[PDB]
């Protein structure tokens, strides 16, 4: 059959993609293009209505003497020009980054004995029904317990609210379904076999804060929000003295002893709070994304749904934006989730991978490391070189880089059912590629490149972790583009060919499977194209307390 | 001692001080000279009296650009730097004649400061240096001029800064060679989070001493970190060693054939012949008209190739007198070896690394700046466990004033006064003579 | 010294560009001046400017490394330090990013040389660029055709070529003519119009680009079947592997 | 003439305003309220659509069995509901902060030296105003290099811009004016003498990125953003090679050697990076208030604008967000600018200090903080004596003890010029205050306040800075409300009475002189009072890319 | 044994290994002590407790007098624990992270 990026390439070019050679500078720069026209309009009002320049097109060089691309986001039909996957001009982009920073997990296990032990009152199934309709009052921004207490508009901030989930399928059947993850509904028999297994008869709160605060301040606001919510349900649903010493214990227990933030504080270097995207781990961002519970059939699909929710975030609004900022790196990501052609390289890894040994068979050591990183690599350089189209395409040595190396290490262990035998093949991988075409990525792309393959196995402090623990503060990693999706996409890898119901935490899994989220995380990359067509409606908007 | 291992060692002029000292004579858990240099550092504040005179009477003080208007105190602080410097050691010192010091420099203008060091063995780390010698001097200024109740917060902004509102004492008119235990990257690195510049202020440039200095530093962080400790110990102290102490006169004897005419290439080809000389390596299998080496001491290989790194530094960059290309040096010395030997570059790849990233953040819009404002605690510059940094330090030393981020630009106090005392300025020197001293007891 | 592995002629080729012993093949003839308009730093007849005093007007300390170590004739001047940067196309340019960063740390004194996928640069002493500068053009490091010199909007190495076998340049500072065959340096590698163009010769052909280029693809000698040259770079990541761990 | 609050007292109860007896319990409990009206009826459609219980007013207490009262805005005649002075639902008070959190200050001084001593280059207004032109096409997001670059719409990035100012009058009036802050129009001749003296013949850039970018991510992003895109603009209007070894100094130059935060980074129990609300100083922050310039006659209402700026920076989004959350802090704020309250008392102190002893004649001493403080304390509190209507309008003592005692401290300063002194007044205030009524404020209303004698005047390490250097970070004052806004007022207070103009850093008064801002700092009060409205037009919205 | 590193609630399913380090305390302990010592009489103390299952670990002063500060205790042990476990059972290099995981959590990252 057709390369799966053969009918994107066709698309982009007038040429049949193998042809060699074609026409430059005749296209008329930037007016071939329908998205510059309408940037170069907008400038022109901008810069009239606010008495300063900005956008010109007469700035700098000239852009648009090649064709400036259409890019297919990867399993959809639909085509846009990138300016349309940039995260500031992508609602969706910026509404899954909302809806991961404003979600904490916080117990109910730690207060459920305060109340017993402490406070010598009962817990139930009616009692947490009855606390979580008080919570999900409280929890957006309204009052339980004072006079006159003024509060939030309850439209600006429809999209915060808290749901639980239990492993005990009874007393998940006891509270009011409306506040209930199911996890029977949400994942196939097997998988929830293994999630109920984990969570046993503890139950744990999903807590979502209003996008509009998370937008107005920071992710280390989400879990001092959700304690003090939880901590006035609790003083209200359960009847105990508005402020009286065990308050104490349920304020530490929702903010330090039974909290799960979504990211992990961050040195002064690169100082930031909890749940920014440099805190959250590999194995966390594979939990997040829902692909798992719905493709499972397909472990290509599943990991490379994580790699597109990996690159976005990790590259275009962490790297490009949070660590740096400007014109920023969208296409550095887009490589990793437009064409097929990250599809199409790991397609084959998997198809031979499973010929060969069997998913998962492949003995867990470097002679299976050297031989599917290597067969998977050279497959995918030979496409660049057999395809000029797809070379012009991806046109940046980072690019290819990541792509050939994430098809390279996801394919390593999906033989190995293991990824830190993936992360090996990643680093071969790249040293392959730099051999092959004296050339990498850009000036500082392979700083973990080079560190890579004697740190993978290392056990010493601040360089041995399993991949699955490691993440963009993993010190080699805290810098570069072109890599933290693609080592989220082989964290996945495994354990989705395995047929695991959770990479690194269930918990996390579950709090994701749940569709009062704005985004949907079953379906990343047709939600990036849903927000590229300007077709997606993402919370936190100030429009109904402004002007019409 | 646990290892076999001796090494022969020499002056900054490449001449035989010692033969055959044991490797753990040189080691930071050993070497008394080592234990000097750390406890010097740990307690040692430079004090700006002249800028904190300048701060008083202008009001501007709490950081850049910021002034009080109506705050101006007009006190004579050098004319009076005697009295004031007599009154704060009475303060610092736990008893009469214990190792106290506090110098006069410049005229008055500025105070070498060394804190006892029974402060520092009864705290759990080094912040006592900076913070007994503020309060010390605030106090003997206000003392001095009878400063009132109602102003005499300024003579502490003056002198600490916009500390405790901001983490660090900002617009502070002291300085150290440590940075504040918050900024550390990981527990354990604050040897590391020392600036290149402030290395060479302290050791006026001497190429030798700066990388002498800068190893040191670098290798006994590895040691409080835990990265030099079970099996990867010895190769930590062998780069100490002979990356650093220049062992067996390696690093100064490659400079020495290569420094007429020679290149990074040149080095390594030099460096491979030598190793072979040694037994370090041997052809294990011959491919076609290409011969793969092997080894059966990593360690020691790894050694003998940070020394000819060190070596490729001296001469490329020395050929400029300019440093910027020390990023391209770590990084091709050890692409170059890979493919000349078979054998992994320096720190199994770590050196190499490193560079690409520093190369980067050394020319590129995303951060980092000119090679003298690294350190290992820098995020670009912190991934090899100790042989990156100490080549930066050489060619720092080597520039002839390429650089607009310079020692003179960045380290002005710190070379005024940390560059007095022996040990910090000439470092090889002393661990050289200390572990000749120690060398029957390990 | 053996530089490289591996049995094709892209190996060969690979370690020709670094051995200083090897004499790079000079295909065409480049004035001084015209040297110096390529670079764009300074104008003909100008002094170079000066960054720091001459070493001399110095006295610097003691200090037995820079005794030993002689520096380049652009460093004694105090010359500022300068650049030149050259794009290579995929499509079978002689020379090659990592190749170039390799060979130039062998071939030449107080380099500071980075590797990018699109472009390669070194910066050294003014005067020390010029005469480096007139070897990267002169020789094999350079087919008018399939590589460019730019500093800036580098934009190239992966794309398409045009109808004449030309490298994409989105600023155009190297023009094919048609009528003759030859090409022509219009700007200079920041792209600024140059007084008068500078010839540099004629692409090479199809079967000499074969011959000499240092990159692997199918469609030439791929890389996969340079299988020494691939267990040179498998070894290197097992040792590197295993030493991370625990020093085997 | 009346007391300052009488109008407000007669707008919000039938009663005088010194009648002891009310009505309570008839009012209809929520149904009294327009503003409750909407929320139940928003409560509804916003759990009927998602399928999850939400806003009700039946959880918990019955709101409203008193009196819901409007609040008059200080110096406005705006009455409204106190939720719409929530944070949440007031568009103005979201855009003050994200003027604040998108700005930085970063020299051209380090830079030009670079230009002309490392690359040779000459610097003239000629090549400023070109790199300005430069710069103020890329800072928003757009291209000025590389090939096939895409970039941000320019109508989503409007907000985000470049001008500079410097104290020669000569080179500023020869830099295109488009660009220039123009010191001797925005301020009055003696304080734009002043300014101009401070700065010199220096430089300087007010850098404003995309409050989009800033929603999105966070402070610490401001002047990473800045820097990419100056970066680049200086390769492009100088014409350098595109990343050569002194593109280095020029981002160091713009990331740390030459910039201005307008807040610190935070440690790790607080963690947050630059330009949060935690780490600006209170001088910075009277100093961002543009009061001064406008109102410079009138030391109070320079002084009480810093207040409310203040109050509803800390603790309405700062401590009643990024510190807490749920229904917050709105009311803890308010009682600092509404109803002419503070301004009453405020007034009061400083005609005592003019007739006894003249504006800054007083010795600095404390002789002069017994005086001032107490005479003033006394005043205030007997006002909630006399007037009942007050003391209901401002309920909660903590509320009170704010008040009053900001009074107190302003006008300690405003007889001393030092606010040292006036932050002695403040804890004396607070001390009789609490023997006075055997009550101050919340549970923990005075940590800082017991502590707050005795480290006035201490020189330790963590104890002792002039008040103009302390902030939200100065360990005493870290955790609670009702002091941090008050305390940028009492930094403001002497040097309003000195006419200085500025109270800790010139390059931060004049960087927000500048009419292109979003929100207008020369009148804060007046701008919460639209945002009430839900008149004020914020940036930043998604409505282009999002569904019609 | 289950997997669990790397923080509450977190666990990597495939990566188990069943290793039987209290019943070999005394040769682990031991292992440890000689990495951790600078001298073989210094003040160095390794002490099993509670029948192997915990240690008391005293790591020798000599490491602090040439630190900058205290962090020496807890890596200086760590490793000399994770590295005498792997030698205690020969520990895989595909495996042995897992241990330096149960170790020392999800430090670097955290
Ligand atoms: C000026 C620098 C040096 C630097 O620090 N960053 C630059 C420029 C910077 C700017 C360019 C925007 C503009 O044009 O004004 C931005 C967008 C970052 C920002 N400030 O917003 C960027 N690069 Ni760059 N940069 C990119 C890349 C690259 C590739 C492009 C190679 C090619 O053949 O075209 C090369 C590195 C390499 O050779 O490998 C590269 C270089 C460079 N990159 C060279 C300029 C190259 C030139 O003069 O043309 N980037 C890429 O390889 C792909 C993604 C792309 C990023 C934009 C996106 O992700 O959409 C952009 C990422
Ligand atoms: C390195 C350090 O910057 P400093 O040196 O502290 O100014 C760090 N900046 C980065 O790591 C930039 C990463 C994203 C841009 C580059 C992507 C590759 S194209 C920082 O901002 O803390
Ligand atoms: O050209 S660099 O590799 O420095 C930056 C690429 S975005
Ligand atoms: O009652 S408390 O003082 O603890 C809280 C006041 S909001
Ligand atoms: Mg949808
Ligand atoms: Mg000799
Ligand atoms: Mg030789
Ligand atoms: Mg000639
Ligand atoms: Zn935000």
């Amino acid at each position: 059959a057709d390369k799966l990026f053969i009918n994107a390439l066709k698309k982009k070019f007038e040429e049949s993609p193998e042809e060699k050679k074609t026409t430059f500078y005749t296209l008329g720069g930037w007016k071939q293009s329908e998205r510059k026209t309408e940037f170069v309009n907008a400038g022109k009002e901008v810069a009239a209505k606010r008495g300063i320049p900005q956008y010109n097109p007469d700035i700098g060089t000239p852009l648009g003497q090649r064709v400036l691309m259409p890019y297919q986001v990867s399993t959809t039909d639909t085509y846009v020009e990138g300016d349309d996957l940039h995260f500031v001009n992508n609602a969706a982009m910026q509404q899954m980054w909302d809806d991961i920073r404003r979600t904490v997990i916080v117990g109910l296990n730690h207060a459920h004995a305060v109340i017993e032990k402490r406070l010598g009152k009962e817990v139930t199934p009616e009692t947490i029904t009855h606390y979580l309709e008080t919570v999900n009052h409280a929890m957006p921004g309204a009052a339980v317990v004072q006079e006159h207490m003024v509060e939030t508009h309850p439209a600006l901030v429809a999209d915060s609210y808290v749901k639980v989930f239990t492993g005990n399928d009874e007393i998940a059947d006891e509270i009011d379904p409306a506040f209930v993850i199911d996890i029977n509904k949400q994942f196939p028999e097997d998988q929830a076999e293994t999630l109920k297994a984990e969570v046993g008869d503890g139950i744990w709160q999903v807590v979502r804060i209003p996008t509009i605060v998370s937008r107005t301040c920071d992710g280390a606001t989400t879990s001092r929000w959700s304690a003090m919510q939880i901590g006035m349900s609790m003083i209200s649903a359960y009847k105990q003295a508005a402020g009286e010493a065990a308050t104490g214990d349920f304020a530490y227990a929702a903010k330090h002893a039974e909290v799960i933030h979504m990211g992990t504080y961050l040195p002064v270097r690169r100082a930031r709070g909890e749940n920014e995207p440099g805190g959250v781990p590999f194995g966390y961002l594979a939990d997040i994304c829902q692909s798992s519970r719905v493709n499972y059939e397909d472990p290509v699909r599943v990991s490379l749904d994580v790699v597109a929710t990996g690159a976005m975030l990790y590259d275009q609004i962490w790297l490009g934006s949070y660590m740096s900022g400007g014109v920023g790196f969208t296409q550095y990501a887009t490589a990793a989730y437009t064409d097929n052609i990250l599809d199409d390289f790991t397609y084959f890894g998997k198809e031979y991978v499973e010929d060969k040994y069997g998913l998962c068979e492949a003995p867990n050591n470097m002679d299976t490391v050297l031989d599917v990183a290597t067969e998977v690599t050279f497959y995918g350089l030979e496409q660049y070189e057999e395809y000029p189209a797809l070379l012009e395409d991806q046109f940046g040595g980072s690019q290819r880089a990541a792509v050939v190396a994430a098809a390279a290490g996801c394919s390593t262990a999906f033989a190995t059912g293991n990824a830190q035998t993936g992360l090996s093949g990643w680093y071969l991988s790249m040293y392959l590629h730099k051999e092959q075409h004296s050339r990498l990525g850009f000036y500082g792309y392979d700083l973990q490149d080079q560190c890579g393959a004697s740190n993978v196995f290392s056990i010493r402090g601040d360089e041995g972790l399993p991949l699955e623990l490691r993440g963009p503060n993993y010190p080699n990693y805290a810098m570069n583009v072109g890599h933290q999706g693609e080592y989220a996409g082989i964290s996945q890898a495994p354990h989705a060919a395995r047929g695991d119901a959770f990479v690194f935490n269930p918990l996390v899994k579950i709090a994701f499977a749940d569709d009062n989220l704005v985004f949907d995380f079953t379906n990343v990359r047709g939600e990036f194209a849903k927000g590229a067509l300007r077709e997606f409606e993402p919370a936190g908007e100030r429009a109904l307390i402004t002007p019409a | 001692a646990k290892f076999e291992d001796k090494v022969d060692l020499y002056d900054d002029r490449g001449n035989l001080v010692e033969e055959q000292v044991p490797l753990e004579a040189l080691s930071p858990l050993r070497n008394p000279a080592i234990k000097s240099i750390v406890q010097g550092i740990k307690r040692t504040v430079a004090v700006n009296l002249e800028g904190i005179e300048n701060a008083l009477k202008t009001a501007k003080v709490g950081g850049p650009a910021c002034k009080i208007m109506g705050r101006e105190l007009d006190l004579d602080i050098v004319g009076n730097a005697e009295s004031i410097a007599a009154a704060a050691k009475e303060m610092i010192q736990v008893t009469e004649d214990d190792d106290t010091n506090v110098e006069l420099l410049g005229g008055g203008k500025r105070a070498l400061v060394q804190v006892p060091s029974a402060r520092f063995d009864v705290a759990a780390e080094y912040s006592a240096a900076p913070l007994v010698t503020a309060t010390a001097f605030v106090q003997a200024i206000i003392n001095e001029f009878d400063v009132s109740m109602y102003d005499a917060n300024m003579v502490k902004a003056a002198v600490l800064g916009r500390y405790p509102q901001s983490v660090e004492y900002m617009g502070a008119n002291i300085a150290t060679m440590l940075d504040i235990p918050q900024k550390l990257e990981g527990p354990g690195y604050a040897l590391r989070n020392i600036m290149v510049n402030h290395v060479v202020a302290a050791t006026l440039k001497n190429t030798l001493q700066a990388a002498a200095l800068s190893t040191i530093l670098e290798q006994t962080a590895m040691f409080e970190m835990g990265d030099a400790v079970g099996a990867f110990e010895r190769m930590h102290l062998l780069g100490l060693a002979y990356q650093g102490m220049n062992a067996d006169n390696l690093v100064f004897d490659l400079v020495k054939a290569n420094g007429k005419e020679g290149t990074v290439g040149s080095v390594i080809a030099d460096l491979v012949e030598r190793a072979l000389e040694d037994g370090v390596i041997k052809v294990e299998k011959e491919l076609t008209d290409y011969k793969v080496y092997g080894t059966d001491d990593l360690a020691m290989w790894n050694a003998y190739a940070a020394a000819g790194l060190m070596a490729a530094t001296m001469v490329n960059q020395g050929a400029a007198r300019a440093a910027q290309g020390v990023s391209s040096t770590l990084l091709y010395y050890n692409d170059l070896i890979e493919f000349e030997t078979g054998l992994p570059s320096v720190d199994f790849g770590k050196v190499e690394g490193t560079a690409v990233g520093f190369s980067f953040f050394s020319h590129s819009i995303y951060g980092g700046g000119g090679p003298g404002i690294f350190n290992g605690n820098h995020i670009v510059t912190r991934h090899s466990k100790g042989f990156a940094i100490p080549c930066v330090a050489a060619a720092m030393a080597l520039d002839a004033g390429t650089q607009m981020f310079s020692p003179e630009a960045t380290s002005g106090l710190i070379k005024e006064v940390f560059s007095q005392v022996d040990e910090f300025r000439e470092p090889l020197k002393y661990v050289v003579e200390a572990a000749a001293e120690i060398k029957n007891e390990i | 010294a053996q530089y490289y592995p591996g049995t094709t002629k892209v190996a060969q080729n690979r370690r020709n560009f670094c051995n200083p012993e090897y004499e790079l093949e000079k295909l065409r003839e480049i004035s001084d001046e015209d040297v110096v308009k390529i670079l764009g730093h300074r104008a003909p007849g100008e002094e170079y400017p000066s960054v720091h005093p001459p070493l001399e007007e110095m006295d610097e300390p003691e200090d037995a490394i820079r005794e030993m170590v002689e520096p380049i004739d652009g460093a004694k001047a105090g010359d500022r330090v300068r650049y030149i940067q050259f794009t290579d196309s995929m499509y079978f340019a002689p020379a090659q990013p990592y190749v170039r960063s390799r060979a130039y740390l062998c071939r030449y004194r107080g380099a500071d040389a980075g590797t990018l996928s699109g472009r390669q640069i070194i910066e050294t002493r003014e005067r020390d660029l010029e005469k480096i500068s007139k070897e990267l053009l002169e020789t094999e490091f350079f087919d008018p055709a399939r590589s460019g010199v730019r500093g800036k909007s580098v934009h190239g190495h992966s794309l398409r070529l045009d109808e004449d076998g030309m490298m994409f340049d989105m600023l155009r500072r190297q023009i094919y003519n048609k009528d003759t065959g030859r090409v022509e340096m219009v700007k200079n590698q920041i792209g600024d119009e140059l007084d008068e163009p500078v010839d540099l010769g004629e692409p090479l052909d199809e079967e000499t680009l074969m011959e000499k280029t240092t990159i692997y693809r199918v469609d030439g000698e791929a890389y996969r079947d340079d299988v020494e040259a691939v267990e040179i770079m498998q070894r290197i990541h097992v040792l590197r592997s295993q030493g991370g761990f625990n020093l085997e």
